[PDB]
RNA sequence: CUGACUGGGGCCUGUAGAGCACUGAUAGGGCUAGGGGGCCCACCAGCCUACCAAACCCUGUCAAACUCCGAAGGGUCCCAGGUGGAGCCUGGGAGUGAGGGCGCGAGCGAUAACGUCCGCGUCCGAGCGCGGGAACAACCGAGACCGCCAGCUAAGGCCCCCAAGUCUGGGCUAAGUGGUAAAGGAUGUGGCGCCGCGAAGACAGCCAGGAGGUGGCUUAGAAGCAGCCAUCCUUUAAAGAGUGCGUAAUAGCUCACUGGUCGAGUGGCGCCGCGCCGAAAAUGAUCGGGGCUUAAGCCCAGCGCCGAAGCUGCGGGUCUGGG
RNA sequence: CGCCUCCUAAAAGGUAACGGAGGCGCCCAAAGGUCCCCUCAGGCGGGACGGAAAUCCGCCGGAGAGCGCAAGGGUAGAAGG
RNA sequence: CGAUCAACGGAUAAAAGUUACCCCGGGGAUAACAGGCUGAUCUCCCCCGAGCGUCCACAGCGGCGGGGAGGUUUGGCACCUCGAUGUCGGCUCGUCGCAUCCUGGGGCUGAAGAAGGUCCCAAGGGUUGGGCUGUUCGCCCAUUAAAGCGGCACGCGAGCUG
RNA sequence: UCCCCCGUGCCCAUAGCGGCGUGGAACCACCCGUUCCCAUUCCGAACACGGAAGUGAAACGCGCCAGCGCCGAUGGUACUGGGCGGGCGACCGCCUGGGAGAGUAGGUCGGUGCGGGGGA
């Protein structure tokens, strides 16, 4: 199982773990996606910023 | 008026307003009850207005139950000063009503002589109040 | 002294001071009408505290002439 | 108008110095309280102003005794 | 007398969606069941503010079962003022802790003299049978002049009913009256 | 609510296990004396001796030092050497004493 | 590979909330010291209470410097994910040490300030570059390497100024409310729910009566509109010992009330919706304008489109990395 | 104007204002070390002078006393006598 | 060992004032004027109807309390202006607001008439001369239909006065 | 490894208060003495020693009783990390994850380790 991560919202004014979070998921550019292993430790990061953010289960 | 004969402290910080009432929202002793639907610190000034609202309204007659007290000192700076030089002295006390609080309760009176003193008596007070009849919802508190 | 018989009169001082007194106001004048009884005062520079001085004054006249005539 | 107020004393920055399962050397400084909010317990000592500290090398664990209070102990490696 | 009220069983519904479908909330329990329950609201209302806690309301459930309950624990929205919970105690052959209306009968001498009776308990707290249960207990206040007092040890109970309050308990009072003339003295106080 | 004998055992006995070592406890009866050497790390008593347990006889004082002798040579033979003694209530005086210098007699080390 | 952030596990905490066991506050009862006022007395005992009122008890509450309780979170350590203009170490060079608005949490202030002082966050500062908000540093959208007469979107919008629906389904509003406010007032209007009264015929009109004992704590001469204590009953509808004009004397008119009428509903609560009043300030007005009323307003449910320097497509530069 | 305690301080630490309240500039040759022993306040009853409270006797009692001085924490399984 | 170096990280072993006779460098980082934000105070309007008004809550009043409006008072804040925004009063010249002083229209009156009171509409025009004082204001004289209250940088000193 | 008792721990009131009952063979206690060791700011009360006539009265042990104390759900709510909305504001909501305190039902007159002495 695997998580399509798209990014949607622009983290510009969330706080700054927000946009951390984003760095641990390589997640760089507006409308950006990657394909993740689905972990825990992935899945927290991408729940952090389910609010900026699109995501797929994949395979 | 009504006031704490003593104190541990002349002064007490603002605080807030947040949430319904902690308690004190369901008649406890009279027939009929004035319950407030907005937070306000009500003065003893107010408290005092309405109690004797109240009770020329009974002429001769009637109990009158307040639940509310005004434990809380209001400080006000001198006036014309600037900021600073310390807080304000304490110029009266309020009592912290917020919504859902039975402030007033009436027995011993007809209910026309309930609704019409107790509505008066909401006239004297800065915030919206509602009328009351004490329930079984009451009693099973 | 119940106010209803008052009329303070707020203008502007006289003598010394700066723009402050060219501008600024603070020169007080009660009347009670029912005793024709005037005070004005013009000591310090806000009117407020000139207008305490200007309620107590109006009062002890008030008291000192009702006196007048109890003891009359 | 002016204050009698405006005193107040430096922050002693108390408390738990060394939580459990973290790994201290001995001396190492475990808690530092006013009187015994803690107790010391097994390889555990306590200085003349209530300081918890480890005597021995190892592994902190706490424990809650109830009517006996909580206690703090170091547990060899 | 003996009331009748249509319960249904619940699972995983919020709550709030049940309230918002005018569906009241709530548990019915003893030491052998314990189960989440909802009624609805309005028809619950008319039922409650006749039974209250002192008459025995039998819940017709959906499976066919008819349990008698007393309401054990209303739980109100303390800014609404509205209900928002029910506890529904189901009851069995066992005697049982519950409280009993107090009628009071006469009027005080007090009364007549410009007096007022504070009813300190409508209820009172014992210790009955279900098949046992009174519909309410009278009480004798017109000998209560301005301000005298009556107590729970001052109740005659009907048979296989106790007390479950103190004696002391003090349940009814006959006090002053609101009085203008009074008013006077309390402003120059 | 506990009484001076309660707080003086509970005294003397916390001060003993704070130093860790082998708890040599005594019980004093109207009739009897009673020892056991005891671990308090693992709640566990090591080796016994008793007047009781001996069928000891005379004064009170001689057989006292009796028992101490003997749970000596019993603990001895399970390797145990350093102990801490444990009055408990008792002042360190007549029996009590007496069964403390008999455990020291027979080479036990407090 | 140790980083921010994240997963699991351990432990530390006394906030929100809440509670009243402690510290105090507290209303009303009970119970009862102490007084107070009255009784009988001074022979010193003896009785009253609706005065004040400790302790205690009950009901019911309040608290930054109260806590029997007590979260969400936060911190820290271990293992793990995380290769990032991450991190650690040693040196060279700095600049800054006037901040500011907003959101949340408090203090101060007046539950004032484009106020002030801290905490967490954020943005401007330095993004006064770009789209929206009429205009507008910090609100919403979004982090501008250059080029394009290509495409998709964001907030916001789609009647004309002005790019895109005078789009679709059901409501609401008549106030230009929308497009500037409160207590309070109202047969504006709409929607649920729940009780009265209805052919021993209702509500509303017309019609006939609507009485008799007839005074009291009782008086500033007023049985009934004078302040209370009053609420018995009767002349075979059965009509208050009384709600609106005369009254420190009487009329008379009137209801509630009863019958007589016509023939169909009528009245009362309670929750919600949208509107009316309250609503006065100074150069000329206006919601940005024009204009808008089954809307071009509001609520709900939809499909489409416009819309930026965000994203994509194409081409180019530069640095870093990988070949 | 330095130091201590509590609060404000948003449950780690820290955190400002001419914010809310109090203390310190000493003290003890024992009020220190160590052994040993002992348990408080308060309430009720009893009791010559003698009282609300001197000391004595009894019962009730987990700590509300004490710990040199502010406050807090801590404390009788003593840090108290 | 000698510190109220207590301004307590302690400039010298050793130290107070005044300046309208003043000076320079700076600041709208900071006050006085005006503006601005705010509206405590101020002015005005309401809600409640206790009680007054011989009788009668509301002709006229409105205890104790409650809600607003205005931005003319005094303040709070320190936001543009300190490489300058000239500050009172008077004169001249106006113009605006209406919470209206008069004049016009109207409702209630405890409106007989006349004359009043009070509230509603209404800003078209009008709103005198003089004594005192630098005065605004206020008192007074003699009149008047009336002798209104405010805004305009408490309008107006590149218009005057001073 | 079963029951009683005597030591000593652990959990830290579900273990406590009170009431009632029960136990002396053994053990423990009171008890009998104060010569001796040791002791009382006085007192053999305590501490201590030598004892064994008596009693389980006191204490302690073991049962029973829910008047108190203690413990205490399940529901529902408050509050809230994160995400959104509304109000001019005091303040009010929605989503997702977390989730009390009070109260109700109920529970409790303890459970357990080691070593002794005794009993089956
Ligand atoms: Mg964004
Ligand atoms: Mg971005
Ligand atoms: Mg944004
Ligand atoms: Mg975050
Ligand atoms: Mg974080
Ligand atoms: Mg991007
Ligand atoms: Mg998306
Ligand atoms: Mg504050
Ligand atoms: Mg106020
Ligand atoms: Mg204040
Ligand atoms: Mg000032
Ligand atoms: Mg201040
Ligand atoms: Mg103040
Ligand atoms: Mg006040
Ligand atoms: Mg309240
Ligand atoms: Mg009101
Ligand atoms: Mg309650
Ligand atoms: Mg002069
Ligand atoms: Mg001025
Ligand atoms: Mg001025
Ligand atoms: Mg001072
Ligand atoms: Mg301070
Ligand atoms: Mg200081
Ligand atoms: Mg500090
Ligand atoms: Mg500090
Ligand atoms: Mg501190
Ligand atoms: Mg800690
Ligand atoms: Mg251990
Ligand atoms: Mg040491
Ligand atoms: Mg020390
Ligand atoms: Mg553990
Ligand atoms: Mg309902
Ligand atoms: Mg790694
Ligand atoms: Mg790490
Ligand atoms: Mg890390
Ligand atoms: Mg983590
Ligand atoms: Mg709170
Ligand atoms: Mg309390
Ligand atoms: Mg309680
Ligand atoms: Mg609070
Ligand atoms: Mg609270
Ligand atoms: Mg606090
Ligand atoms: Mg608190
Ligand atoms: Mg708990
Ligand atoms: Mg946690
Ligand atoms: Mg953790
Ligand atoms: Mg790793
Ligand atoms: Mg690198
Ligand atoms: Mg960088
Ligand atoms: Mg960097
Ligand atoms: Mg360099
Ligand atoms: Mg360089
Ligand atoms: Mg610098
Ligand atoms: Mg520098
Ligand atoms: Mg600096
Ligand atoms: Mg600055
Ligand atoms: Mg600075
Ligand atoms: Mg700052
Ligand atoms: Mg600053
Ligand atoms: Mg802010
Ligand atoms: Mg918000
Ligand atoms: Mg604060
Ligand atoms: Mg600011
Ligand atoms: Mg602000
Ligand atoms: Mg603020
Ligand atoms: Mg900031
Ligand atoms: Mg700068
Ligand atoms: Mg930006
Ligand atoms: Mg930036
Ligand atoms: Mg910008
Ligand atoms: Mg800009
Ligand atoms: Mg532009
Ligand atoms: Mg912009
Ligand atoms: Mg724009
Ligand atoms: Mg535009
Ligand atoms: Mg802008
Ligand atoms: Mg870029
Ligand atoms: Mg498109
Ligand atoms: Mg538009
Ligand atoms: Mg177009
Ligand atoms: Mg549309
Ligand atoms: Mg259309
Ligand atoms: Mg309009
Ligand atoms: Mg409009
Ligand atoms: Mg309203
Ligand atoms: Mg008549
Ligand atoms: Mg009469
Ligand atoms: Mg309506
Ligand atoms: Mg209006
Ligand atoms: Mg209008
Ligand atoms: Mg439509
Ligand atoms: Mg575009
Ligand atoms: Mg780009
Ligand atoms: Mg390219
Ligand atoms: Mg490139
Ligand atoms: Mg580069
Ligand atoms: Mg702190
Ligand atoms: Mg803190
Ligand atoms: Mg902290
Ligand atoms: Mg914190
Ligand atoms: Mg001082
Ligand atoms: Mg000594
Ligand atoms: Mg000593
Ligand atoms: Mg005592
Ligand atoms: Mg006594
Ligand atoms: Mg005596
Ligand atoms: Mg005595
Ligand atoms: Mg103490
Ligand atoms: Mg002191
Ligand atoms: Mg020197
Ligand atoms: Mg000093
Ligand atoms: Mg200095
Ligand atoms: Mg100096
Ligand atoms: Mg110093
Ligand atoms: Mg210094
Ligand atoms: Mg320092
Ligand atoms: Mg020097
Ligand atoms: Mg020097
Ligand atoms: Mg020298
Ligand atoms: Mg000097
Ligand atoms: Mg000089
Ligand atoms: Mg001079
Ligand atoms: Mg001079
Ligand atoms: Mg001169
Ligand atoms: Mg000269
Ligand atoms: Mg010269
Ligand atoms: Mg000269
Ligand atoms: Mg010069
Ligand atoms: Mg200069
Ligand atoms: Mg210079
Ligand atoms: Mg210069
Ligand atoms: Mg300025
Ligand atoms: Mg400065
Ligand atoms: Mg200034
Ligand atoms: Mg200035
Ligand atoms: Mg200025
Ligand atoms: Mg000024
Ligand atoms: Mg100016
Ligand atoms: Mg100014
Ligand atoms: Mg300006
Ligand atoms: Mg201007
Ligand atoms: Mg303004
Ligand atoms: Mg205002
Ligand atoms: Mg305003
Ligand atoms: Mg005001
Ligand atoms: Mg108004
Ligand atoms: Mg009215
Ligand atoms: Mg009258
Ligand atoms: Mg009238
Ligand atoms: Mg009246
Ligand atoms: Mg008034
Ligand atoms: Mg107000
Ligand atoms: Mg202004
Ligand atoms: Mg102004
Ligand atoms: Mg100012
Ligand atoms: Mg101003
Ligand atoms: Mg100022
Ligand atoms: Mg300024
Ligand atoms: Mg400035
Ligand atoms: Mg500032
Ligand atoms: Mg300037
Ligand atoms: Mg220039
Ligand atoms: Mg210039
Ligand atoms: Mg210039
Ligand atoms: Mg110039
Ligand atoms: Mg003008
Ligand atoms: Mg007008
Ligand atoms: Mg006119
Ligand atoms: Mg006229
Ligand atoms: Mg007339
Ligand atoms: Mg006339
Ligand atoms: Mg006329
Ligand atoms: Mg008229
Ligand atoms: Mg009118
Ligand atoms: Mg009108
Ligand atoms: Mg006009
Ligand atoms: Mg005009
Ligand atoms: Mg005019
Ligand atoms: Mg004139
Ligand atoms: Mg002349
Ligand atoms: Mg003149
Ligand atoms: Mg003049
Ligand atoms: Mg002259
Ligand atoms: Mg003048
Ligand atoms: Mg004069
Ligand atoms: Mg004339
Ligand atoms: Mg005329
Ligand atoms: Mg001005
Ligand atoms: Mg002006
Ligand atoms: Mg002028
Ligand atoms: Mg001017
Ligand atoms: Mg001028
Ligand atoms: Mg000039
Ligand atoms: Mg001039
Ligand atoms: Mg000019
Ligand atoms: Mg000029
Ligand atoms: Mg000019
Ligand atoms: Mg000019
Ligand atoms: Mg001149
Ligand atoms: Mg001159
Ligand atoms: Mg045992
Ligand atoms: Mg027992
Ligand atoms: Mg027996
Ligand atoms: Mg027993
Ligand atoms: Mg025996
Ligand atoms: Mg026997
Ligand atoms: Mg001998
Ligand atoms: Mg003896
Ligand atoms: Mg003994
Ligand atoms: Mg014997
Ligand atoms: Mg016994
Ligand atoms: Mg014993
Ligand atoms: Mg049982
Ligand atoms: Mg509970
Ligand atoms: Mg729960
Ligand atoms: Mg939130
Ligand atoms: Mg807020
Ligand atoms: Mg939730
Ligand atoms: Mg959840
Ligand atoms: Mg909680
Ligand atoms: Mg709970
Ligand atoms: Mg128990
Ligand atoms: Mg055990
Ligand atoms: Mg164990
Ligand atoms: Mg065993
Ligand atoms: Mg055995």
């Amino acid at each position: 199982p695997r998580l399509k991560v798209k990014l949607v919202k622009s983290p510009i004014g969330y706080p700054k773990d927000q946009k951390a979070a984003l760095k641990a998921l390589g997640l760089r550019r507006l409308q950006q996606e990657r394909v993740l292993e689905d972990t825990p430790a992935i899945r927290g990061n991408v729940e952090k910023v389910a609010h900026l953010v699109r995501v797929e289960v994949v395979e | 008026m009504l006031m704490p004969r003593r104190m541990k402290y002349r002064k007490q910080q603002r605080g807030r307003l947040k949430g319904a009432t902690k308690g004190g929202d369901y008649v406890a002793f009279g027939d009929y009850g004035l319950v407030a639907l907005e937070p306000a610190w009500i003065t003893a000034q107010q408290i005092e207005a309405a109690r004797v609202a109240m009770v020329r309204h009974f002429r001769r007659g009637g109990k009158i139950f307040i639940r509310i007290f005004p434990d809380k000192p209001y400080t006000k700076k001198p006036l014309e000063v600037r900021m600073g030089k310390g807080k304000g002295n304490v110029e009266g006390y309020v009592a912290v009503v917020k919504p859902g609080r039975v402030m007033f309760e009436v027995a011993g009176v007809t209910e026309e002589q309930a609704m019409e003193a107790l509505r008066i008596a909401g006239h004297k007070l800065p915030i919206k109040t509602k009328i009351v009849r004490r329930d079984a919802y009451d009693e099973a508190q | 002294i119940n106010p209803a018989d008052l009329r303070i009169d707020t203008f502007r001082s006289s003598g010394a001071g700066g723009q402050h007194v060219n501008t600024t106001d603070s020169a007080i004048r009660i009347t009670h009408l029912p005793t024709g009884i005037v005070v004005e005062c013009q000591d310090e520079r806000s009117q407020h505290k000139n207008k305490a001085k200007a309620l107590s004054v109006l009062g002890a006249r008030i008291h000192a002439a009702e006196m007048a005539k109890r003891q009359q | 108008g002016s204050t009698r107020n405006g005193r107040d004393s430096q922050a002693k920055r108390l408390g738990v110095k060394r939580y459990e399962g973290q790994v201290v050397r001995a001396g190492n400084i475990l808690v530092r309280q006013r009187g015994t909010r803690f107790k010391p317990g097994k390889n555990v000592g306590m200085g003349r102003d209530f300081t918890l500290f480890a005597l021995v090398d190892g592994v902190v664990e706490f424990q809650d005794r109830g009517r006996l209070g909580r206690y703090v102990h170091v547990r060899p490696l | 007398m003996e009331y009748r009220l249509k319960a249904y069983y619940r699972e995983g519904e919020k709550p709030s969606a049940l309230r918002r479908a005018g569906k009241l909330p709530g548990v019915m329990y003893n030491r052998h069941l314990n189960r989440k329950v909802y009624v609805d609201l309005v028809e619950f209302d008319k039922v409650f503010r006749q039974a209250s806690i002192h008459h025995v309301i039998v819940l017709e459930l959906p499976d066919g079962q008819s349990l008698p309950t007393l309401v054990r624990q209303v739980n109100l929205d303390k800014r609404r003022r509205r209900p928002e919970h029910v506890d529904f105690f189901v009851l069995s052959d066992e005697p049982v802790e519950m409280y009993v209306p107090l009628r009071f009968v006469g009027t005080p001498a007090g009364v007549r003299a410009g007096g007022v009776l504070q009813e300190i308990h409508r209820d009172i707290l014992v210790k009955v049978s279900p098949r046992n249960i009174p519909e309410f207990i009278e009480v004798d206040v017109s000998g209560l002049e301005i301000g005298d007092s009556l107590h729970a040890s001052d109740l005659k109970l009907p048979p296989g009913v106790e007390l479950a309050v103190s004696p002391e308990e003090t349940i009814a009072a006959v006090v002053p009256p609101e009085d203008v003339e009074k008013l006077a003295e309390e402003a120059a106080a | 609510r506990l009484t001076a004998y309660e707080r003086r055992k509970f005294r003397v006995r916390n001060r003993i296990k704070r130093t860790g070592r082998l708890r040599l406890s005594v019980f004093r009866s109207l009739k009897h004396i009673y020892a056991q050497i005891i671990d308090d790390e693992k709640g566990v008593t090591l080796v016994s001796a008793s007047s009781l347990a001996l069928k000891l006889k005379g004064n009170k004082t001689e057989v006292a030092r009796q028992v101490g002798r003997a749970l000596a040579e019993k603990a001895l033979a399970l390797g145990i050497k350093q102990v801490a003694f444990d009055r408990g209530p008792y002042k360190y005086h007549g029996r009590v004493k007496a069964l403390a210098e008999g455990a020291r007699e027979g080479g036990l080390e407090f």
